[PDB]
C-alpha cells in the first residue's frame, strides 16, 4: 500500500548510516594496517614509550663460551663475531652454547635467551585442526580400528596400566592395502579423536631440488617433534620416499635414498624419539625397505581388504543412513552384488542412486534405481576399476 | 651563480630508485638496484598519474 | 556495512517498516551518541590529528619486511630485507590479526619496529593460469552429443544452481569428471561452453607443462596450484591431455620417470587427501585413457567417466549445418557427398574443410563458396 513511503524511509536511514559512520572514523580504506577507534593505547603513551626508550634488541646465534669467566662467543648473521657478555637482568644458566639471543646494537651484550630455528615449511604441517570423521563411519574393519586404537590413544590416554604392568608399549605401526579400502579416511578418524601435535607428512613434500635438503628438514621435524612430549607423526604415501636400495652403474635415485636413512636414524638408535608415535600408510608395501620394515620402527602392520559381507552392508548403512529411500528396500541383495567393492564405491554408488531420483522428479530411490547404479558404477565402469594389479600390489 | 657551485655542490648524492606501484595517500613502493624496498612519499611537483 | 541481514517479509509490511524504524533510532543514537564527544571533548581534530598523531609515530623511510615467528606480546622476530633479521615489536595500529608467517610488513627506519603489515601484490601466475573471460558461444554451438553434456551439467552446473535437489535428496555432487575419446572429438570445445556458462572461478592447466627441469618443482607447483584452487571460490579446476605425463619423456628431466612418478603422486594426495578439500571440481580430459594410473581414476577419486564417440552421420549434417551457419553458402554445393567422403571425420574435420574453403575463396576474391571449392578442399584437408 505504502509502496514508495517503505522505500526511502528505508533508503534514507540506510544511507543516513554511512553519512554519520563516515563522521565516527572507519574510513581511509588503507594498504596494511587497523581500525582508527582501536589503536589508541599506544596514542600518547606508548607512541614514546614502547618507542623511545625501547631498543631494537638484534638478535644473534652463540657460538660458545669459555672457563672461569663468561667471555661469549656470538654469531651473527652475515657479519664477524664477537666476545661478548649478559645482562643483569639474566642469570648465565640459560645461556647455553648454540642459542639465539637477543643482543643490543651497541655494546652488544646478551638481553634474552631465544628459541631456535623451526622452517616453517615444517610448522605449515602441523594440522592444527581436526577433521570430523567418526570411528562410527569407517564401519565394517572394527579389528582393524581396534587394533590400531589400543596402540595409538591407550598409552595416551592411559599411561598406567603398561606401567604398571611393566611393559613399554610400541611405537611405530603401517597402514596399507589397495586404495579407496579407508586408509586415509580412517586416519582422519585418529586426527578426529585425538588431542596432542598431529603432525602430518605427505612424502612428495619431502622431495627437494638441493642436495641433503629434506634431510635437515628430517632433523628439524625431529627437533620440534622432541619439544613437546607426546607428539604423532602421520606419513602418507612413503613410496615416493623410498622404496630400497637397487643402485648400479650411474647411481640413480641416489638423492632419496639418504633422506630415507636419515629416517632410519631418526627412528632407531641413540636415545630415540621417546614418547613419539609414528604411522606409516602405503599403497604398495611390496616395493618397501626390509630395514625400513624392520620392527621397532613399523611394528604393528595393520590390513586393509574388503569386507566379507556384514561390513559391506554396514558400509551401505553407513553411506546410506542420510538419503531419502525407499521404505522397504533390502541392502543385503546389493551386497551381493557387490563382491569386490570398496566402500568408496559403495559410496559412489549411494550418490549416483540418488542421482537417479534426481533425474525425472522423485523424491527418494528405489531398489531398482539401486540397480541402475549397480550395472553402471559395477558393471560398466569395470574396464577401469584400478583394483585387481593392485590387490597383489603391483 | 659561479660562486654558488662552492656551496651548492657540498649537498650530499641522490638515490635511484624504481617503482613498483603507488598505493594510497600520495605514497609509493619502490625498491633499489640490490637494496629493499621502500614505501616513501613523493613531493609536490609530481603527479601520481 | 553488514548492519542487517533480514529481509524475509518482502512486501509492503509494517514488518519492513519497523526494522528500518527500529535501526532509524539506533542510528540516530549512534550519530548523536558520538556528537556529544568532540561538543564537549573537541580537545583534537580525531578526523586527522590522531591519525597525523599515527603518522608522525611512523616515518617516511618505510622498510619492507617479512615476518617468521610471532610472540603474542607485541614484539617478534622478523627478517630484514638484507637477511640480518632483529627482534623488533610491534606497535597497537598493527590490527594483529593479518599476522602469517613469511607475510609483508611494514617497519620503522631507525628502530625497524613493525609499523603495519602490507598487501601483497597477488601472483603473477595465479593470473596467467587463470581464465578471464568466457571464451566463445554456448552448448549450443556444439550439436550431436545431447547426452553427456546432461551429464557434465548434471555434475557440474546443477550443484551450482539448484543446491535445494541434493538436500532434499540427502546428498553431496559427484566428484571428479573426466573425459576421454579420439582426438578432436570435441573435448576441450565442451569445456569451453562450461567456461561460457559458469560464474565460479575458472583454472585451465595442460598436462603437459606439469613436468619440470627442478626436483619437486613440479610437485611443489601442483600444491600452490591446489592451494590457488582452494583459496578463491567455487572454482573449477581443468586439465587437458593428462596422458602426456606418461607418454613422452623429455631431458630437460633431471629425474627419469621416477620423478613423474612422484609428481603423480603429489597430485594423487591432492584429489583425495584427509584435508578439508572445499568448493574445487575437477575437470579432466584426455584421449589415451588406457594408459595412466587407474589410482587416480578410482571412485573417490573420479566419478563420472565420459567417453566421446565418433559422430554418426545424421550428426555430420547437423555440424556441417553449425560450421556452414552464418557463410555465404553457394547453392553448388551438397553436404550429403561430403558427409560420407570420409566415414570416420572428426568435428574438427568439418570445420577445417569449411574454414579452408573459404581461404580458397579469398584466393579467388569470391564471396560465396562453390562446389569445386569442397572437391579441392577435401584434398587439402584429408589426403597428404
Ligand atoms: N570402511 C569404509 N567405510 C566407509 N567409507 C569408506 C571406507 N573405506 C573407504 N571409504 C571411502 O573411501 C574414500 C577414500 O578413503 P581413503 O582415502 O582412506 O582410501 P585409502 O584406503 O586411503 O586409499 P588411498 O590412499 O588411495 O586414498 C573415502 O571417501 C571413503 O568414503
Ligand atoms: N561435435 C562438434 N561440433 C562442432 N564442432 C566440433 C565438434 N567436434 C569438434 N569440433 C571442432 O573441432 C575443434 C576441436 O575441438 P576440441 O579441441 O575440443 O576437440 P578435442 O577432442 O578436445 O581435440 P584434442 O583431442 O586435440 O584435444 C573444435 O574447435 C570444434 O569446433
Ligand atoms: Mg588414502
Ligand atoms: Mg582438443
Amino acid at each position: 500500500t505504502y509502496s514508495r513511503q517503505i522505500k526511502q524511509v528505508e533508503d534514507d536511514i540506510q544511507q543516513l548510516l554511512k553519512k554519520i559512520n563516515e563522521l565516527t572514523g572507519i574510513k581511509e580504506s588503507d594498504t596494511g594496517l587497523a581500525p582508527p577507534a582501536l589503536w589508541d593505547l599506544a596514542a600518547d603513551k606508548q607512541t614514546l614509550q614502547s618507542e623511545q626508550p625501547l631498543q631494537v634488541a638484534r638478535c644473534t646465534k652463540i657460538i660458545n663460551a669459555d672457563s672461569e669467566d663468561p667471555k661469549y662467543i656470538i654469531n651473527v648473521k652475515q657479519f664477524a663475531k664477537f666476545v661478548v657478555d649478559l645482562s643483569d637482568q639474566v642469570a648465565p644458566t640459560d645461556i647455553e652454547e648454540g642459542m639465539r639471543v637477543g643482543v643490543d646494537r651497541n655494546k652488544y651484550q646478551i638481553h634474552i635467551p631465544l628459541p631456535p630455528k623451526i622452517d616453517p615449511t615444517v610448522t605449515m604441517m602441523q594440522v592444527e585442526e581436526k577433521p570430523d570423521v567418526t570411528y562410527s563411519d569407517v564401519g565394517g574393519c572394527k579389528e582393524q580400528i581396534e587394533k590400531l586404537r589400543e596402540v595409538v590413544e591407550t598409552p595416551l590416554l592411559h599411561p598406567e596400566r603398561f606401567v604398571n604392568l611393566g611393559i613399554e608399549p610400541p611405537k611405530g605401526v603401517l597402514l596399507f592395502g589397495p586404495p579407496g579400502t579407508g586408509k586415509t579416511l580412517c586416519a582422519r578418524a585418529v586426527a578426529n579423536r585425538t588431542d596432542a601435535c598431529f603432525i602430518r607428512v605427505i612424502g612428495s613434500e619431502l622431495v627437494q631440488k638441493y642436495v641433503g635438503e629434506g634431510a635437515r628438514m628430517v632433523r628439524e621435524l625431529f627437533e620440534m617433534a622432541r619439544t613437546k612430549k607426546a607428539c604423532l607423526i602421520f606419513f602418507d604415501e612413503i613410496d615416493a620416499i623410498g622404496g630400497a636400495r637397487f643402485d648400479d652403474g650411474a647411481g640413480g635415485d641416489n638423492e632419496v635414498q639418504r633422506t630415507m636413512l636419515e629416517l632410519i636414524n631418526q627412528l632407531d638408535g641413540f636415545d630415540p624419539r621417546g614418547n613419539i608415535k609414528v604411522l606409516m600408510a602405503t599403497n604398495r608395501p611390496d616395493t618397501l625397505d626390509p630395514a625400513l620394515m624392520r620392527p621397532g620402527r613399523l611394528d604393528r602392520k595393520i590390513e586393509f581388504s574388503l569386507p566379507d559381507l556384514e561390513g559391506r552392508t554396514h558400509i551401505f548403512k553407513i553411506h546410506a543412513r542420510s538419503m531419502s529411500v525407499e521404505r522397504d528396500i533390502r541392502f543385503e541383495l546389493l551386497a551381493r552384488l557387490c563382491p569386490n567393492s570398496t566402500g568408496a564405491e559403495i559410496r559412489s554408488v549411494c550418490t549416483e542412486a540418488g542421482m537417479f531420483a534426481i533425474r525425472a522428479r522423485r523424491k527418494i530411490a528405489t531398489e531398482k534405481d539401486f540397480l541402475e547404479a549397480v550395472n553402471k558404477v559395477i558393471k560398466s565402469y569395470a574396464k577401469f576399476s584400478a583394483t585387481p594389479r593392485y590387490m597383489t600390489y603391483n | 651563480l659561479l660562486r654558488e657551485e662552492l656551496q651548492l655542490l657540498q649537498e650530499q648524492g641522490s638515490y635511484v630508485g624504481e617503482v613498483v606501484r603507488a598505493m594510497d595517500k600520495k605514497k609509493v613502493l619502490v625498491k633499489v638496484h640490490p637494496e629493499g624496498k621502500f614505501v616513501v612519499d613523493v613531493d609536490k611537483n609530481i603527479d601520481i598519474n | 556495512a553488514s548492519k542487517l541481514p533480514l529481509v524475509t517479509p518482502h512486501t509492503q509490511c509494517r514488518l519492513k517498516l519497523l526494522k528500518l524504524e527500529r535501526i532509524k533510532d539506533y542510528l540516530l543514537m549512534e550519530e548523536e551518541f558520538i556528537r556529544n564527544q568532540e561538543q564537549m571533548k573537541p580537545l583534537e581534530e580525531k578526523q586527522e590529528e590522531e591519525r597525523s598523531k599515527v603518522d608522525d609515530l611512523r616515518g617516511t623511510p618505510m622498510s619492507v619486511g617479512t615476518l617468521e615467528e610471532i610472540i603474542d606480546d607485541n614484539h617478534a622476530i622478523v627478517s630484514t630485507s638484507v637477511g640480518s633479521e632483529h627482534y623488533v615489536s610491534i606497535l597497537s595500529f598493527v590490527d594483529k590479526d593479518l599476522l602469517e608467517p613469511g607475510c609483508s610488513v611494514l617497519l620503522n627506519h631507525k628502530v625497524h619496529a613493525v609499523i603495519g603489515v602490507l598487501m601483497d601484490d597477488t601472483d603473477p601466475l595465479v593470473t596467467v593460469m587463470k581464465v578471464e573471460k568466457a571464451p566463445q558461444e554456448t552448448y549450443a554451438d556444439i550439436g550431436g552429443l545431447d547426452n553427456q553434456i546432461q551429464e557434465i551439467k548434471e555434475s557440474v552446473e546443477l550443484p551450482l544452481t539448484h543446491p535445494e535437489y541434493y538436500e532434499e535428496m540427502g546428498i553431496k555432487p559427484p566428484k571428479g569428471v573426466i573425459l576421454y575419446g579420439p582426438p578432436g572429438t570435441g573435448k576441450t570445445l565442451l569445456a569451453k561452453a562450461v567456461a561460457n556458462q559458469t560464474s565460479a572461478t575458472f583454472l585451465r592447466v595442460v598436462g603437459s607443462e606439469l613436468i619440470q627441469k627442478y626436483l619437486g618443482d613440479g610437485p611443489k607447483l601442483v600444491r600452490e596450484l591446489f592451494r590457488v584452487a582452494e583459496e578463491h571460490a567455487p572454482s573449477i579446476v581443468f586439465i587437458d591431455e593428462i596422458d602426456a605425463i606418461g607418454t613422452k619423456r623429455y631431458d630437460s628431466n633431471s629425474g627419469g620417470e621416477r620423478e613423474i612418478q612422484r609428481t603423480m603422486l603429489e597430485l594423487l594426495n591432492q584429489l583425495d587427501g584427509f584435508d578439508s578439500r572445499g568448493d574445487v571440481k575437477v575437470i579432466m580430459a584426455t584421449n589415451r585413457i588406457e594408459t595412466l594410473d587407474p589410482a587416480l581414476i578410482r571412485p573417490g577419486r573420479i566419478d563420472r567417466k565420459i567417453e566421446f564417440p565418433l559422430p554418426d552421420e545424421k550428426t555430420k549434417k547437423r555440424i556441417f549445418q553449425i560450421h556452414t551457419s552464418r557463410m555465404t553458402l553457394a547453392d553448388d554445393v551438397t553436404l550429403d557427398d561430403l558427409i560420407m567422403a570420409k566415414d570416420d571425420l572428426s568435428g574438427a574435420d568439418i570445420k577445417a574443410i569449411c574454414t579452408e574453403a573459404g581461404l580458397m575463396a579469398l584466393r579467388e576474391r569470391r564471396m560465396k563458396v562453390t562446389n569445386e571449392d569442397f572437391k579441392k578442399s577435401k584434398e587439402n584437408v584429408l589426403y597428404k
